[PDB]
RNA sequence: GCGGAUUUAGCUCAGUUGGGAGAGCGCCAGACUGAAGAUCUGGAGGUCCUGUGUUCGAUCCACAGAAUUCGCACCA
RNA sequence: GAGCCGGUAGCGGGCGUGGAUCCCUGGAUGUCCGAAUGGGGGAACCCGGCCGGCGGGAACGCCGGUCACCGCGCUUUUGCGCGGGGGGAACCUGGGGAACUGAAACAUCUCAGUACCCAGAGGAGAGGAAAGAGAAAUCGACUCCCUGAGUAGCGGCGAGCGAAAGGGGACCAGCCUAAACCGUCCGGCUUGUCCGGGCGGGGUCGUGGGGCCCUCGGACACCGAAUCCCCAGCCUAGCCGAA
RNA sequence: GUGGUUCGUGGAGCCAUGGGGGAAUCUGGGCGGACCACCGCCUAAGGCUAAGUACUCCGGGUGACCGAUAGCGCACCAGU
RNA sequence: GCGUAGGGAAACCGAGUCCGAACAGGGCGCAAAGUCCGCGGCCGUGGACCCGAAACCGGGCGAGCUAGCCCUGGCCAGGGUGAAGCUGGGGUGAGACCCAGUGGAGGCCCGAACCGGUGGGGGAUGCAAACCCCUCGGAUGAGCUGGGGCUAGGAGUGAAAAGCUAACCGAGCCCGGAGAUAGCUGGUUCUCCCCGAAAUGACUUUAGGGUCAGCCUCAGG
RNA sequence: AGCGUAGGGUUAGGCGGGACCUAAGGUGAAGCCGAAAGGCGUAGCCGAAGGGCAGCCGGUUAAUAUUCCGGCCCUUCCCGC
RNA sequence: CCUGGUGUUGGCUCUUGGUCGCGGCGCGGCUGGGGGCCUAACCCUCGGAUGGGGGGACAGCGCUUGGCGGGCAGUUUGACUGGGGCG
RNA sequence: GGGGGCCUGACUGCGAGGCCUGCAAGCCGAGCAGGGGCGAAAGCCGGGCCUAGUGAACCGGUGGUCCCGUGUGGAAGGGCC
């Protein structure tokens, strides 16, 4: 029986499961019901087709985590806000992240990523391994500062 | 015509016969039986072209009924 | 005659570690009885189907014949 | 080419060479039944919508025409326009399909795939360019006649049944489409690359078709029809016609 | 499990199919009579195709064919 | 296509061959050669010397036959017998229960039409393919009935003998297999010449058939 | 002569059949099952001295008659008001 | 008519048997028996609609197995024989 | 016909030539060859002293052949013993 799954052999997972469910079996009380079909030349296409378009959203985004990545983790990150002599008087968050670099500096990018353990304030040099891209990020450079 | 497929015939004919062997195994066969019956399969509920649901039976049904060469479902 | 089932004491049968030949009996006897029966005691019961072979050693393993029994195979 | 109102010869009356009787072919009527079909029904009868004159409607209102069964395609829209069906002596294939009787019984066998019934095509259907035949590396459509052959062979090896290639002959004759490969699109999913159906490519005769790259190459090859008059044959009477 | 075939169960194939499994797209896939090697043939699982053979209701022709109890039974107000 | 060799299961050999390992026999060699045709006595397939039955099998044909069953009407002159009941009276508590009145059932009795058809009479080329005469049973009932229909003939129906199914159903009737087979039965034609039969023996699901012999006849040596 | 030839005879708004109704049963669009022919079969329709429906008495010919005469009794449809 | 395997006759779990491999138990592939509501076929159900309800892998029903089986169908059941038979 | 000695011809290939005979059967048999046994050897031996102890042909088993083998190599299968 060539059952081209559609969601579960267990549960759901609708991905790649042909299972021979096996004749009428398999047939009627699996897609009948609506959850798959069978081999049909035309999707054992389908199923290659849109593995293809998956295949292009993958490699793409990371041709798009790694364009913003080099140019990224080469140039500076200023923002100097106010403060004393240390710290700032409202920290610095990585809200106050994007924002600036983003508007200012350029390319939009989220205010989830950034590896941030709180809301630094020590102004100046210090830098935060931002998680850009799943397995590729960007540690980049941070220099703060009290303008004054 | 109102007991056959729809998806092809297969009705008919049917020259049963038994006897009583005992052959190459050994000495030779023998004959009787001379009578003639029927044969064929079963049929599955379906429509076409405005309702109709058909009938027709397995084999043949696990196909067309699958795809569907003259009217689906 | 094609196949399966088995083979030891008078009868009916156990017997698998390859080394003791065993049980029951029913049968015989003793005890008991007025006797016999019933009960208790005891005893016997040998071509382990035959032959040959294997083995230190054969009821047991190997090789033909057999017999009994059941099913089947029947167009000389 | 000059007689006639049919077989009726009879009474009573009449058409005709300013081409009657009749011979031809194409006509218009074709009452009622019968597949019947508008509806019903014991056939040859009795009943209904639309149009219809308007008709005696003497100072009072009808037949005629019509129309329409149902299964078939499908311009689907509310479906408008095409085919069928009923026949038919014999012959044709399919669908189904038997005892007698022979075997000097009779269960195998035979009569047979006959007789009959059913459906349906035609004027002929049947069949028909081969996953064929056989083995000389030989043959080639199908069909039919002779022959092969009462042979090879089937079998209570009994009664019987009993092929074919090859050779001779009549005839000849070849073609298509799904056949997703290409492009065209139309409709969907839902935008891609899926299935879909109309247009061509090709649309295979004896192995090819596409798609790519260079040689191409630049008019006689008509089929089962399609067509024109042609001799259109016949279609009944055509008419001379030696003494 | 039946068919047709000369094949009546047979050493018994090809083609056709009643039920059940359910391959390949040219070194593919049946075939040449169980099967197997090698050789040889063919390319299916859609379709159309006049002509060559069969039959007389009809019309004609012809008769070592008849003559009214023969011929079709029925030669003429007969399938009555 | 028969003859031109054949011999053999065959391979195959071949005027020789198969058995075999042996010159012992079987088939044949030895040409005598046919072949086609015509005309005949015959033999096989044929319906095939001619008519003859009971039956089997196919397709139709019928409940205005009759047996049923469904639907729907009609029909049983008179009379007789007298159960449930209800009314009243009756010794006990009520009653059982008795009696008397009324009352009117029952596949009930006596009997017409109507349904039938034992028991005798006639009739026997009848009046008639079931009828006439005298006689008899049923006579509100598994009652008789008209009209409308349903079933069906290897199948129906059947208060059931194998009955009835268009006047003889032990499996209807017509057309068809078909001119079924038919050791049995008959039937089997103009003259004349010639000779002249058997009625036994052997084997038969064979004995009143027929194979082979024995006895006939014609052609040549 | 209930035999031959010839001529002639039977008339209905109200009698019967239809122009109304259904049971059996038969048909039968749909629906249901057959190798084919076919089987069944809803609703609707067919189907009768069962239901329903508006008259009777006398006269009058060679024959008819509740129809023809006449005297008496009615019904349904239509147009008008 | 009864009957094994097979089919459109789908899920979930409870289980014992064989087997060969690595009296045994541990495992392993193999495969056999079977017990369960379910349930989407199927069928039936209906009860006022197409939804519900009930059965449910049944079974209907198709194919092969086997069995009963005079209900029916078709044949048969010798000869002799100093009559047919019995003998 | 009664014992004892070794011995098995209780043969293959064949049989001239007859008995009985419608059929098929049935039955006999010198002698020829290969190969033995018994005897010195001349010879006898192809079961029995006989005449009953029986069966067609097909339907098949099996030990031998290496005859056929359905395109050739073979085998299923078949013919012959």
């Amino acid at each position: 029986m060539k059952v081209i799954f559609l969601k579960d052999v267990k549960g759901k997972g609708k991905k790649g499961e042909i299972k021979n469910v096996a004749d009428g079996y398999a047939n009627n009380f699996l897609f009948k019901q609506g959850l798959a079909i069978e081999a049909t030349p035309a999707n054992l296409k389908a199923l290659e087709a849109q593995k293809q378009k998956e295949q292009r959203q993958a490699a793409e985004e990371l041709a798009n985590a790694k364009k913003l990545k080099e140019q990224l983790e080469k140039l500076t990150v200023t923002i100097p806000a106010k403060a004393g002599e240390g710290r700032l008087f409202g920290s610095i968050t990585s809200k106050q992240i994007a924002e600036s670099l983003q508007a200012q500096h350029g390319l939009k990018l989220d205010k989830r990523k950034i590896e941030l353990a709180d809301a630094i304030r020590a102004l100046g040099y210090t830098n935060v391994p931002v998680k850009l891209h799943p397995e590729v990020t960007a540690t980049l450079k941070v220099h703060v500062t009290e303008q004054k | 015509m109102q007991k056959d497929l729809h998806p092809k015939a297969v009705p008919c004919k049917i020259i049963y016969q038994g006897q009583v062997v005992m052959e190459t195994m050994s000495t030779r066969p023998e004959i009787h039986v001379d009578v003639w019956s029927g044969v064929h399969p079963f049929w599955t509920g379906e429509e076409r072209f405005l309702d109709t649901e058909g009938r027709v039976d397995k084999f043949n049904k696990r196909f067309g009924d699958s795809y569907r060469r003259g009217s689906k479902k």
